[PDB]
């Protein structure tokens, strides 16, 4: 276990050199039109999601049906949290895409979409609140892609812990008192159970959306839905 | 034969 | 405010402990159909709902809310408190789910109902995690307590989230106790909230799986297609 | 006045 023996500091720096790229929406508005655009991005995202996760310390051990089993449970929740630490410094809105900024009411476009809208823009709100910090955040996106399908099953929990242990120093060294430190991890994995919620949510409009013929999905999103 | 295996496997 | 927010860590495990509802019965007797038996799960719940309601106004912090709140947050918690009360006693039951004290259902009894096995599976492996963690009734009170107030905090603030740090320390005070090491302390906490996460996945899913069965049509309680129809 | 209400006030 290599990364069970790393250091805080060299646990931030990985999750940080193995940080995705932000990507462009092919963008040149229906509710066709925007799940569309929404779709085309959250594909290509994907790709490098998987990329990510095979970077994120403890994951290239697990099996591939494990990675598997990992990744078709977290991605949508993944794409999300990445959407609300894009959105932080734009209060009311959220940024797909450098090029793709939606406020609240182009969400009306999509029956479905702008309940999820809010939520994203209360997290979003949350995570500016407590002011995150970009380190913090590489580590919930690691958490969310350990956790969220490890008991839909020793190695991930250790792993867990160090990536525990990481958040911890991390608020130390930000100066945080022993209570603070105790609080603030608490309400970062609490809103964990947030980002869940809206993933289910979404996952759920967007199979009706498949339903209902909207766009099409492609051959990777139908898999990961399928899933679900 | 899932794409989620192919870009999981290089 | 006051007044919650000026409780010892000793005395909001207490009030806690005071405040837990007991065990409840099954109305169980006769072969079970899917109608049989989730006509019996719908009267313990509706059963169960009634107590939670009154349990969450002796949650330190609850009452000062406003009416308006209370219901929100019992109407996003509500599948969430029950399973976790579900889970916790069926923990000494491996491989079981104790809906009652004589109602205890086998991973094979779920099949019945459509889509009722999976989620049974996942409230197994749920058990199977604080089995393997050894959960406290003190802490399971504090987890049962943090579902009810922060399920649905994030969908309407700071009155909510000073309680939350209450129950927190409450919890770390737990640790402490226990002579756990700041360190397991930690990894325990998190451990713990992480599993929260898994607890509102599963009400996610029974929630609409509920919704469904009330299409294909047992009768619901009045209050239960009430508690349903919030998340619709 | 949903029943829920009600049980919340008495
Ligand atoms: C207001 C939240 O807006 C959304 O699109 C959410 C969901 C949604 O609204 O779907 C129907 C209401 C969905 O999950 C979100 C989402 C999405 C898409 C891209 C991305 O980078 C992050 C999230 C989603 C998304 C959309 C199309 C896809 O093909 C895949 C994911
Ligand atoms: C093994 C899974 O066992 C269940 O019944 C889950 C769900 C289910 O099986 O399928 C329908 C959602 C459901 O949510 C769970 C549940 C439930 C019922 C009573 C209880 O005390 C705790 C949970 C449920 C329940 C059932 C009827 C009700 O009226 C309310 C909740």
């Amino acid at each position: 276990s290599l990364a069970l023996s790393l250091t805080a500091d060299q646990m931030v720096s990985a999750l940080l050199d193995a940080e995705p790229p932000i990507l462009y929406s092919e963008y040149d508005f229906s509710e066709a039109s925007m799940m569309g655009l929404l779709t085309n991005l959250a594909d290509r995202e994907l790709v490098h999601m998987i990329n990510w996760a095979k970077r994120v310390p403890g994951f290239v051990d697990l099996t591939l049906h494990d990675q598997v089993h990992l990744l078709e449970c977290a991605w949508l929740e993944i794409l999300m949290i990445g959407l609300v630490w894009r959105s932080m410094e734009h209060p009311g809105k959220l940024l797909f895409a450098p090029n793709l900024l939606l406020d609240r009411n182009q969400g009306k476009c999509v029956e479905g979409m702008v309940e999820i809208f809010d939520m994203l823009l209360a997290t979003s709100s949350r995570f500016r609140m407590m002011n995150l910090q970009g380190e913090e955040f590489v580590c919930l996106k690691s958490i969310i892609l350990l956790n969220s399908g490890v008991y839909t099953f020793d190695h991930i929990h250790r792993v867990l812990d160090k990536i525990t242990d990481t958040l911890i120093h991390l608020m130390a060294k930000a100066g945080l008192t022993l209570q603070q430190q105790h609080q603030r991890l608490a309400q970062l994995l609490l809103i964990l159970s947030h980002i869940r919620h809206m993933s289910n949510k979404g996952m759920e409009h967007l199979y009706s959306m498949k339903c209902k013929n909207v766009v099409p999905l492609s051959d990777l999103l139908l898999e990961m839905l399928d899933a679900h | 034969h899932k794409i989620l295996h192919r870009l999981l496997q290089d």
